[PDB]
């Protein structure tokens, strides 16, 4: 088996990419986090 | 270099909690002594704010 | 001050200063290589710093090349920035520094750097072990510096009073309009360059036959023969190259590298054979030689080496092209063969 | 300069050069390493080198005709170079080498021995070309699981299961009439080469190449080939780059261009305007870098390749690197974008007239393959002066600022780091 | 920092100047010998601070034999300092000697760094 | 096995196994060396510490030194403890263990140091260039390990194989009880070793002359001039040597050093000329080879050699002493010539 | 701190007395394969802590392609239990497949250090 051939992702891959909603998610996720430990240090 | 590395202080944080090579295999076990040294903070910090009302 | 440039709608010239000052006219080993990494270092007037960021800034770049022969200052630049140009190279010719800093910081790396890349691979270093063989005092000296004699800064100084004059220098461009190149140098400091005379030398060096030298080495074993040329036995040497390195010749497969280096005088016919195996490099350049004294046929070659030397010849100052048509025959005659690599495994020039 | 094109099934595309001494002809295919399944990879590299097998060439050097071939990802080309007298002599030898027969140059013994010599080359170049490699693994992990991911070289292990019935299949599916375009460059006139090819008749075949299932989509991910017994660290390093027919063509090889190239032992590339060298000279972290902007006809990429012996210290030239790709997006000056300018006139028309005809073929045919007309030179500084700093940062953000990033490297990557702090560096958290 | 261009645009102007050299020459070498490092042994030169990459760079720069002379000025200086005493009057520096031997490479060490900051901001002629 | 010892009443005495496996009968090139730099390694019975342990305890010393025609072991101790030392150098020539570890920890860079020491002295290295232009394949071979041809560890034990056998090897003793050194070794290891052929060729190698070889170097340039010896006009270059090294001659000052290597059937007297100017190595040697060209008389120097050649002869195999009586005159024929150093300034062969 | 001559002494008094061997080699093959050091793809040598010079020395001794072969069974190791998962079936290693490849280096650098320490603390034959 060659190092080109890339083993299998496919289960595990996004079927849409779309690279604004995806950073866009973890963005809001990461942000509530801040958030709420924004509040709680305050 | 980076500020990160060539500084005097900075270095110290860079290598131990930036840089610091971890064993990629360990699991939440390997956790407890980050948790020790919060919970120190803790009695510390409760220690000083409580005994400036003890006498 | 010989000044030549021709003409198109292409919008990016070139201009180049081809001073004879190559190894071949080096005083001591190696100073025409620390003459060449030397220029477009700091001169009298502009740092070499505000010599690179003004040239990047007009849309040009800089080259200096030595060859056997030759110490080439070329400069690519858009065709509306000429007597900028024209300013830097007579600038550059005229008033460096030589400061001996600049030796010591840039200067004498760059020449390690050189020569270590050179000394990795085995037939750069055959190939001056067979300049050093043929035309041991004139053409072979060696191209770079190594080091084993001392070049000190007052050295280059004096070289280099000695090779640029205007007597000594050939002002080339391409896509250059020409009456403007010459009146961008007559207006320039190119014009009040010290006249020296031309080191061209016209008798034919003094070459040598039957000679041999063995150089050991790790890695990849070479064995090489050389022959030096007349001026008019040259022609027969470029088609046997051509012959040998197209698939009209039934050994290309065994050689590595068969070239003709023509010079105003004269020359040189390298023919290399490269391989990793001792063995293998001993069966093929005595199969070479065997064949080659055997003799060949050079007549299909013809027009193949035709154009060869079409796609070769981009400068001014290309040799004499017509005496194509009339060679017709080879038989190998007497040479002269080195062996770089596994020494003790590879053939001796009274065997081959 | 000018640059006619005609048509009649083939594509007519020349370049009339009249001070040039040479005359380059040949067909450029649109058929490249990009329409290829994983299975009979390197076939082009094959045909690439039966076309200059050694009888081949033999009877190419018998009239004085020199032969050249290039496979890229997108166009293959046969070029065929000669005398400007004999351009009649090449077109008849391409014709007798392609369309007029091709079991004599697919017989068993010359298929055998290119076999052996293409599985020779691509071993040697696996175990010894070490930056090219990690090129080739750049884009076999950057668009993977996707037909632009394949090595135009091919690998060891499908090369050694072809057989001649898969070169006769991609013959008849690839090297078709609309599929190709037959180029002359140097000292040639058009209505010379039109009314040579109508004067016999070299119809390649009927036409219709199979298309691709699959478009080609950059995918964010990394690739370490890590050898401990190599003497330095080879690593590349890219985002999605611009396709060709963008209006970000030139805008990205301008953002190429700002950061340049370089070579640590050169005295005149240490003095170059780039913000990053008074970074990078300081403890000396690479001996060289360049920065590329390659363009295909699906995707792109954009970013830089290297080389360094200071293996400790990579992730301080990534940091920094990155560092300045950010500053494409927040502070990229005027003088860095006027300069860049001026570099990319210069190394473009270097590119595009330079003297030897066989590049100017590749890069017409490549170019009317694609586009269906050359774009020519001044047209091209035109487009390069209208470029401004808004646009070089409209660009960055579309493209640089906190995309994913695709990872090859090779040699003693054990100081780069994991693939996040990478990924994390794309934007500096202090815009 | 002085920025040794300035120091010397403005010495240049005191020197060329007659009165301003008539007047202020005497209170500088009057000066420099109330200063007592001549005493221990040292040269002007010898006593700049060396903590900079600039005046790092003129010393790489400077030939050996000063720079071994250097060397010695100093482990000496550092000798006397140490003993608290002062050199013999025999082995102090005298007026001739004190050259400013290191003055010319800090001045292009000086030029190329403000030479290489100009260079970096430079706008263009538009 | 041929025992032969002296004896005296001297405390200490020495034992010494002289094996004909040196350089010139090397299968690769550095195989001796390695075997040299191998042996006194771990046997299959006791490790090389328990060796030096036991051998520092009881009184006594090793050491293995290879040269152009022998292998040698020697050892080096007080007179009681002979069986041991005879019992230890038949342990060693007949189970040494060949691990891989070994060679590739202790040996290789012993080898590696030993190539460094040696290739920072030119006038080993003009040695080793004339012995390679003379007697090309066979004692032409390298005396040390460069690393141009990979030597394995099998070719270690294939050679070992070859070279340690009982028709090879001269058991030499000093200040030893002969009859009792037969003893020990009839009833040691050694007695069981394979009897295989002996390898000393009887015949004259093929030497060769006129010929030159030329080695750039950083340092002391040093040139060299080398003549092959046949067995019957040995004597006369053994008082040319010793002539040329005295204060007989006008020109000792001009030469460093002049040696004759007595092989058993020949040998190559050397010449050396060392100087760090290359222009006094030119006029010392153009002078030396003039005057020797024009002729010498031996006559007065032939009892200083013959004192010389007493103070030299320790050994138990010296060869024919008597020879001395008839050598009258010496006049320089055909030589061989290295140059190694600044060699574009040295002379070449042609002009001496 | 086993020394591994010492269990290589018992073992071998284990396996070479009949009873011994037929009463615990079941037990011992059935510890084995209850440890489960073969579902992670590894092998009992891979295993071995080596932190200690002697054990440092036999990984130097090892033979490069079983060097990298270890490698990767140490990074296929950490990446399994990193996913908490365990190796397929047919990824496991067999117990033919589990041979003592490092045990001789190891033994040879146990004898070598015994006998140093034994040499180092001798008496003499008086
Ligand atoms: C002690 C406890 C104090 C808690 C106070 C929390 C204050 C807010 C922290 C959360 C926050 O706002 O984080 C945002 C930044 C960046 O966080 P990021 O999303 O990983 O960075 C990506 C930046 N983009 C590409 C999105 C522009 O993150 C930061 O600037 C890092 C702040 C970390 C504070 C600890
Ligand atoms: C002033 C600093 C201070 C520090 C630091 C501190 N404490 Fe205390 N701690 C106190 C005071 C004051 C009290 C008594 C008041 C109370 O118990 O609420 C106390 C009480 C306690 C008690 C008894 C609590 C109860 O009410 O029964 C425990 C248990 C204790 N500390 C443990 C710790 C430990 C464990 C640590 C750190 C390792 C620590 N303390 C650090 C101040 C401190
Ligand atoms: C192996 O990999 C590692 C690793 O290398 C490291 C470093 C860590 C990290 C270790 C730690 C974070 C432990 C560090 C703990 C300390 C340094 C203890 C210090 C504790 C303190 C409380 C500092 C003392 C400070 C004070 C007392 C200031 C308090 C003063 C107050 C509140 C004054 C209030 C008064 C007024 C008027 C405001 C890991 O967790 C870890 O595993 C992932
Ligand atoms: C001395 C006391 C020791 C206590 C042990 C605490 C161990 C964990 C500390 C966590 C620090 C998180 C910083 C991560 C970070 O800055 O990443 C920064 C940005 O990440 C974030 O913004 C995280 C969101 C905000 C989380 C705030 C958590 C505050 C609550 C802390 C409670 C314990 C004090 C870099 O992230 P990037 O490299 O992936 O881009
Ligand atoms: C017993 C140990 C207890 C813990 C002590 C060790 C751990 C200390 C961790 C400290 C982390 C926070 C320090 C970061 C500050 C970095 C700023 C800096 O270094 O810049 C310093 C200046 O710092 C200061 O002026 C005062 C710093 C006091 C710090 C008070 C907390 C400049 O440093 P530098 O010389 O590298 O900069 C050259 C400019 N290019």
């Amino acid at each position: 088996k060659s190092t080109y051939r890339t083993p299998n992702f496919d289960d595990v891959l996004k079927e849409n990419n779309d690279a604004d909603k995806g950073r866009s998610y973890a963005y809001f996720m990461v942000g509530a986090m801040g958030l709420l430990s924004s509040a709680g240090a305050k | 270099m980076a500020f990160r590395k060539s500084n005097v202080y900075l270095s110290l944080v860079n290598s131990y909690i930036i840089d610091s090579p971890q064993p990629s295999s360990i699991n939440y076990w390997w956790n407890m002594g980050s948790l020790l040294g919060l919970c120190l903070v803790i009695q510390i910090v409760t220690g000083i704010f409580m005994a400036m009302h003890y006498s | 001050l010989t000044v030549s440039a021709r003409d198109a709608p292409t919008k990016i010239s070139t201009l180049a200063v081809k001073v004879h000052g190559g190894s071949r006219y080096a005083t001591k080993d190696g100073v025409a290589h620390l003459l060449n990494r030397f220029n477009f270092q700091n001169t009298n007037t502009r740092s070499a710093l505000k010599l690179v960021r003004e040239s990047e800034l007009l849309g040009g770049t800089f080259k200096s090349t030595l060859d056997r022969e030759y110490i080439t200052l070329k400069a690519t630049f858009l065709k509306d920035d000429l007597p900028y140009y024209v300013n830097a190279l007579a600038d550059v010719l005229y008033k460096t520094a030589f400061k001996p800093h600049e030796l010591t910081e840039s200067v004498l790396p760059a020449a390690r750097y050189d020569y270590a890349v050179a000394e990795q691979c085995p037939v750069k270093s055959a190939e001056d072990q067979l300049y050093a063989i043929t035309f041991r005092k004139g053409l072979g000296n060696p191209l770079l510096y190594d080091g084993v004699e001392r070049v000190s800064l007052q050295d280059i100084k004096d070289f280099a009073d000695k090779v640029y004059t205007k007597e000594n220098l050939e002002v080339s461009g391409e896509n250059v309009v020409e009456a403007d190149l010459k009146r961008f140098v007559d207006e320039s400091l190119l014009s009040t360059l010290p006249a020296g005379k031309s080191l061209v030398s016209k008798s034919e060096p003094k070459f040598f036959l039957g000679e041999e030298n063995r150089v050991r080495f790790i890695g990849d074993s070479v064995a090489a023969i050389g022959i030096p040329v007349n001026k008019a036995s040259l022609a027969q040497y470029e088609v046997l190259a051509n012959y040998l390195t197209s698939a009209l010749s039934e050994l290309s497969g065994l050689i590595s590298s068969a070239k003709l280096d023509k010079f105003t005088d004269g020359g040189l016919f390298t023919l290399f054979v490269r391989d990793q195996d001792s063995a293998v490099v001993s069966s093929n350049i005595k199969k070479i030689v065997a064949d080659l004294k055997k003799g060949k046929d050079l007549s299909p070659a013809i027009n193949y080496t035709k154009l060869k030397n079409a796609v070769q010849n981009e400068s001014v100052s290309s040799p004499i092209e017509l005496n194509f048509d009339a060679v017709k025959d080879f038989k190998l005659g007497k040479f002269n063969y080195v062996a770089v690599g596994d020494v003790s495994n590879l053939p001796y020039l009274d065997e081959l | 300069a000018e640059v006619t094109q005609l048509s009649n099934g083939i594509v007519v595309a020349t370049e009339h050069n009249p001070s040039a001494h040479t005359a380059s002809v040949g067909v450029v295919f649109g058929s490249g390493a990009a329409n290829e399944n994983p299975y009979n990879n390197g076939v082009s590299n094959l045909w690439k080198n039966i076309f200059l097998s050694k009888e081949n060439s033999a009877v190419a050097a018998k009239e004085g005709l020199a032969l050249s071939s290039n496979i890229s990802r997108d166009f293959q080309s046969y070029i065929v170079s000669s005398l400007p007298g004999s351009t009649d002599k090449s077109l008849d030898f391409l014709n007798q080498s392609f369309i007029q027969q091709k079991a004599n140059l697919l017989s068993s013994s010359n298929f055998e021995a290119t076999k052996k010599s293409v599985l020779k080359q691509v071993q040697d170049f696996e175990e010894n070309d070490h930056p090219n490699r990690v090129l080739e693994h750049l884009h076999s992990t950057a668009f993977q699981n996707t037909p632009l991911s394949l090595p135009t070289r091919g690998t060891l292990e499908s090369l050694e299961n072809l057989v001649v019935a898969d070169l006769e299949s991609f013959a008849n599916n690839h090297f078709l009439n609309s599929n190709a375009v037959v180029v002359g460059t140097g000292n040639i006139k058009h209505e010379d080469l039109v009314n040579s090819i109508e004067s016999k008749n070299l119809s390649l075949q009927t036409g219709t190449k199979p298309v691709l299932k699959k478009k080609a989509a950059f995918l964010g991910s990394e690739v370490r080939l890590r050898d401990d017994t190599l003497p330095k660290a080879w690593i590349s390093l890219a985002v999605e780059g611009e396709p060709v027919n963008s209006p970000n063509y030139f805008v990205a090889k301008l953002a190429a261009q700002i950061f340049g190239s370089y070579n640590a032992f050169e005295p005149a590339s240490r003095l170059q305007g780039i913000k990053l060298l008074d970074n990078i000279q300081e403890y000396q972290l690479c001996d060289n870098f360049n920065h590329f902007s390659l363009s295909y006809k699906d995707s792109g990429l954009w970013g830089f390749s290297t080389a360094t012996r200071n293996v400790t210290m990579i992730d301080d030239l990534i940091h920094f690197t990155l560092k300045q790709w950010n500053r494409l997006t927040i502070s990229v000056t005027d003088t860095e974008v006027e300069r860049a300018k001026s570099l990319l006139k210069l190394q473009l028309g270097q590119l595009y007239e330079s003297g030897n005809p066989v590049n100017d073929a590749n890069l017409l045919g490549a170019e009317v393959l694609i586009k269906g007309s050359k774009l020519s030179l001044g047209e091209a500084f035109k487009k390069i002066d209208a470029i401004t700093v808004k646009d070089v940062k409209a660009w960055a953000g579309k493209r640089l600022w906190d995309q994913d990033i695709a990872i090859a490297g090779t040699g003693q990557i054990e100081g780069l780091l994991d693939y996040m702090r990478i990924r994390s560096d794309m934007s500096m958290m202090r815009w | 920092p002085q920025s040794f261009t300035s120091i010397a645009r403005i010495g240049d102007y005191i020197l060329k100047s007659p009165v301003l050299s008539k007047l202020c020459v005497p209170v500088a070498n009057q000066f420099i010998n109330l200063a007592g490092y001549k005493k221990l042994g040292l040269k002007f030169d010898d006593l700049i601070a060396e903590e900079n990459p600039i005046m790092q760079t003129a010393l790489r720069r400077l030939p050996e034999d000063e720079s071994y002379a250097r060397a010695y000025r100093i482990i000496r200086a550092h000798q006397t300092e140490l003993t608290h005493h002062l050199l013999p009057r025999n082995e102090w520096i005298k007026a001739q000697e004190d050259v400013p031997y290191l003055l010319p490479y800090i001045l292009e060490a000086e030029a190329a760094a403000k030479e290489k900051d100009e260079l970096d901001n430079i706008e263009v002629s538009k």
